[PDB]
């Protein structure tokens, strides 16, 4: 999940939000 | 868009950033 998406692969602010509260 | 990697403790800063004021989830999974 989250902790390979940026490290693995590039993100954005709009991909950090995908793991905010909700 | 932006072409930057982030691990570790610097991918839990940029989270921080972005959704500690709302809360947000670091775990590899979770029950969402």
């Amino acid at each position: 999940g989250i902790v390979e998406q940026c490290c693995t692969s590039i993100c954005s602010l709009y991909q950090l939000e995908n793991y905010c509260n909700g | 868009f932006v072409n930057q990697h982030l691990c570790g403790s610097h991918l839990v800063e940029a989270l921080y950033l972005v959704c500690g004021e709302r809360g947000f989830f670091y775990t590899p999974k979770t029950k969402r």
